[PDB]
RNA sequence: GACCCUGUUGAGCUUGACUCUAGUUUGACAUUGUGAAAAGACAUAGGAGGUGUAGAAUAGGUGGGAGCUUCGGCGCCAGUGAAAUACCACUACUCCUAUUGUUUUUUUACUUAUUCAAUGUGAAGACAUUGUCAGGUGGGGAGUUCCUUUAGUCCCUCGAAAUUUGAGGCUAGAGGAGAAAAGUUACCACAGGGAUAACUGGCUUGUGGCGGCCAAGCGUUCAUAGCGACGUCGCUUUUUGGAUGUCGGCUCUUCCUAUCAUACCGAAGCAGAAUUCGGUAAGCGUUGGAUUGUUCACCCACUAAUAGGGAACGUGGACCGUCGUGAGACAGGUUA
């Protein structure tokens, strides 16, 4: 039941802005006041309210399961990772968003890498190893990940080149039913 | 046929061929008195007189 | 004669006899022949859209396209659909990869739209199973307040928030609780709901072992706990606040002691309760007294659902209002 | 795909009586872990399977639906899956 | 190569002590008022109750009671119903009307609560607000070094249930340096180490597997520690009739027969004709089209017939790396 320390929040925050822009909006004040404040329970970082913090103190470390939307895990050598479970976020602050078509889509959401084909139109001044979100076609979250290379090289290289470096997608939640 | 196709040794295709071989075998054993009532039916048949109704 | 016909049905249908007694208590000969084979026939499924990602015609064209033969549920679900045949599996379809829409049955309907959430408000769900009734009320309220959702077991647990994180309810959180533990930990919640576990003699198509699988232990057993779970419902509601709220209860039960008994029990004990209209067009009046037992006469709202009647699972619903 | 196998052939030690009853789930496999969790149908291998049909009345004067079946036969031997069931 | 191991990396699962408390926190209470508008529930006085079912009927319910009988209407009987009706007695709730009132709550308005401005009187306004406890939490701070699995008591408590169960208490069988990060996996990617140089060669074919019954013999000491063929029974398996990836294509020689035809016979309701099965037989000959990535199946055309094979399966990339590690790339090379 503890808030995150100084290195865990500096990954973290390092990880979340190598992926979003606005963290001053993710971390601002309401209206109520009330504040959206980093929460980590069992080794498992989670992006809650401060009043649900609150209320959700009364119960024992054990027996709470869940709080707020799931952000990620740390892995033992440290290194934090965030997840489709924390992509809902991601997509609303998104820095670099990357267009998909249906036919290259479905073996996106199966777990296949991103290829040329794939993507329907693209994102500008796009960084090689620049986190990235890929939507579909009707503007829903569908994934994130690494790009393999720039906009330019993308255009120049062979369609059936690898584009993005698939990290997370749909496949998370039925995995688990 | 599928079995044989995904068979990765020698005595796998021995007893595979063996198995189907006997439910085949199996299944005429039961079939043995079907093919005892349709003999006697085809003798008949053949030893039966042919008149033309029409006629 | 009654016993004739009693051991002609157990002898033809499997059925225990006791639960056979109980059956043609509740029906008379010619309705409870259409219950049996009504529960033996399978229901139908049905597609419930999920507004908050996407509307009725655009899944319904997209489904079309894809292959999917559709037809919407009755006037009285406009966020639902019927389907007869699929080509694409309905689990590998893009719309419900996506979450456009998820699968359940028209008793997965009416106890949601029993109950009446509103934006901003703070609501509970005790039993959320499948997850379908917390990600309906989400897509009522338009991710608007704040959801509590609670369950017994790790396993339908995970698939709850597998369902929840796959339609993008995003204001929900998912527990292991008691649900007699719920109110003391937290209580204090405009809206709850109880999906009671039961003897489940309403749907015997999805679960063929209550065919047998229901002695009178636990006919004895099961009314007690949801007894409890009513009790803490009651003391978790609130009885006033700026936006109306309400106590739901919905168990898929079709044996009287499951039915009507419980709430004529939490109604005798606590007096802040009365029973309010549940809103729901299509539905059969509670009986007023069954087995010697008085019931209180304001149960005549309460509705019922069969699949002989209606080709909906069977089903029981029950709506509160809370003065103190 | 076709290496699959939905149902098998279970003997029952009481009653003698051999029917074929559905494959519930594959519960232990003692050549590997592995194999265990994949599903992998080797010899002497217990799997849960559905005896709703055969009615045995256990406890109580109750029913059973689901009990443990060894798989005694090489399945990749000989397709047909046997198992004999433990009562 | 499979396979084993090592380190890193992911996927996990579990642990990460105990006692208070900060951070907290849920509910209530009071502060907290005056009116007006209302509504609900408890005071009462009255009117009317009563179907899930069947029963003739819309069965509160209970105790007596077999017709008070005004009439034999109906009691009785009799179905039918958990409950049966006549009667006279009883008490429960409701659906209400009314007021014979008590309370509670919401809204509004005002300042009298509370709090601010001024600061040595004014304002917001019963909203906020503060304090009181009953809880829970707590790895953060301080300080030290019981729970888990099982059965009973069916004993006590709390419940439920028309009388029997459920949850605790109790009893007795087995378990156990601390916030830094850890333990561990027939698992993944990566890098590396280890091991096998590689396969079959009296091998191959036509008759399934599982369990039971039977079973000569043998056996630990005897058919019962037990092994145990052929059969039969139960499941597959029953009441109405397409699979195929690289390949091939042609010709020629030779050989085998596990023989399509020619020759020969044995058997068959084999009248004849046309046939089927069996065997002796390799001298003889053994053609196409459709379809296909392509073959066979099936399909159809000739033809006595379009049979199967063997011939050492007969003759004509992998590192050195560089740029990435949640995934890869390289007109880079060394080159065999």
């Amino acid at each position: 039941m503890r808030p995150l320390t100084d290195q865990e929040m500096k990954i973290v925050l390092d990880k979340l802005a190598n992926y979003m822009t606005d963290l001053k909006s993710l971390i601002a004040p309401l209206e109520d006041g009330d504040r959206y404040v980093f929460r980590m329970q069992k080794d498992r970082v989670y992006y809650v309210k401060l009043s649900i913090a609150n209320i959700a103190t009364c119960v024992a470390r054990d027996k709470l399961l869940s709080l707020g939307t799931c952000l990620g895990k740390m892995t033992k050598s440290g290194k934090f990772r965030l997840h489709i479970t924390a992509l809902p976020i991601l997509a609303q602050n998104a820095r670099y968003k990357i267009w998909v078509k249906d036919n290259g889509a479905q073996p996106f959401l199966y777990g296949s890498n991103i290829v040329k084909a794939h993507v329907g139109r693209w994102t500008e001044d796009c960084p090689e190893h620049s986190g990235c979100v890929v939507y579909n076609m009707a503007d829903i979250p569908l994934g994130f990940g690494v790009t393999a290379r720039s906009t330019a090289e993308a255009r120049r290289l062979d369609p059936t080149g690898i584009v993005c470096f698939r990290q997370a997608d749909c496949g998370e939640y039925l995995r688990d039913e | 046929v599928r079995l044989l196709k995904y068979a990765q040794s020698l005595y796998q295709c021995k007893q595979l061929k063996r198995a189907a071989l006997g439910r085949m075998a199996t299944l005429i054993k039961r079939l043995k008195d079907p093919l005892i009532y349709l003999d006697q039916v085809r003798q008949h048949l053949a030893r039966l007189p042919d008149i033309n109704p029409t006629t | 004669y009654t016993n004739q016909l009693l051991k002609d049905i157990c002898a033809y249908y499997g059925y225990n006899e006791y639960l056979a007694e109980k059956l043609l208590n509740l029906f008379p000969p010619r309705e409870a022949f259409a219950f049996f084979e009504a529960n033996e026939t399978p229901r139908p499924v049905v597609i419930r859209t999920n507004t908050l990602r996407t509307h009725r015609r655009d899944l319904a064209q997209a489904l079309i396209n894809r292959g999917v033969t559709l037809e919407p549920v009755g006037k009285w679900s406009k966020v639902g659909l019927q389907v007869f045949d699929s080509k694409v599996p309905l689990g590998a379809t893009p719309e419900y990869l996506a979450g456009h829409y998820i699968l359940q049955a028209a008793s997965s309907f009416l106890p949601v739209m029993a109950l009446c959430p509103q934006e901003n408000e703070r609501c509970l769900d005790m039993a959320a199973a499948p997850g379908g009734k917390t990600t309906h009320m989400a897509a009522l309220m338009k991710n608007t307040g704040v959801i509590f959702a609670n369950d017994p077991s790790k396993s339908r647990a995970k698939g709850l928030i597998g369902n929840i994180h796959r339609l993008g309810v995003r204001n929900t959180i998912v527990c292991n609780y008691d649900a007699r533990e719920f109110p003391r930990v937290i209580g204090g919640f405009d809206r709850v709901l109880l999906d009671a576990p039961c003897s489940g003699t309403g749907v015997i198509c999805k679960d063929p072992s209550v065919k047998t699988n229901r002695d009178a232990k636990d006919f004895m057993q099961l009314p007690h706990t949801q007894k409890q779970l009513l009790l803490a419902a009651i003391d978790s509601c609130n009885h006033a606040s700026k936006t109306g709220g309400y106590i739901v209860y919905s168990t898929c039960s079709v044996c009287v002691e499951e039915n009507e008994e419980v709430v004529n029990y939490a109604l005798s004990r606590r007096p802040n309760v009365k029973l309010v209209e549940t809103g729901l067009p299509f539905g059969k009046e509670g009986f007023t007294s069954y087995m010697g037992k008085t019931f209180h006469p304001s149960l005549k709202l309460t509705r019922r659902f069969y699949p002989h009647l209606y080709n909906v699972d069977g089903f029981f619903v029950a709506k509160f209002k809370k003065i103190g | 795909m076709g290496l699959r196998y939905k149902k098998a052939n279970v003997t029952h030690p009481t009653l003698n009586v051999t029917v074929q009853l559905p494959i519930l789930s594959v519960k232990k496999n003692p050549s590997n872990p592995l194999y265990t969790q994949l599903g992998v149908l080797t010899k002497g291998t217990i799997i849960e399977v559905n005896v709703s049909d055969l009615g045995i009345v256990t406890a109580s004067g109750k029913i059973a639906w689901g009990r443990y079946a060894q798989i005694t036969n090489n399945p990749e031997n000989d397709g047909c899956v046997n198992a004999v069931l433990l009562v």
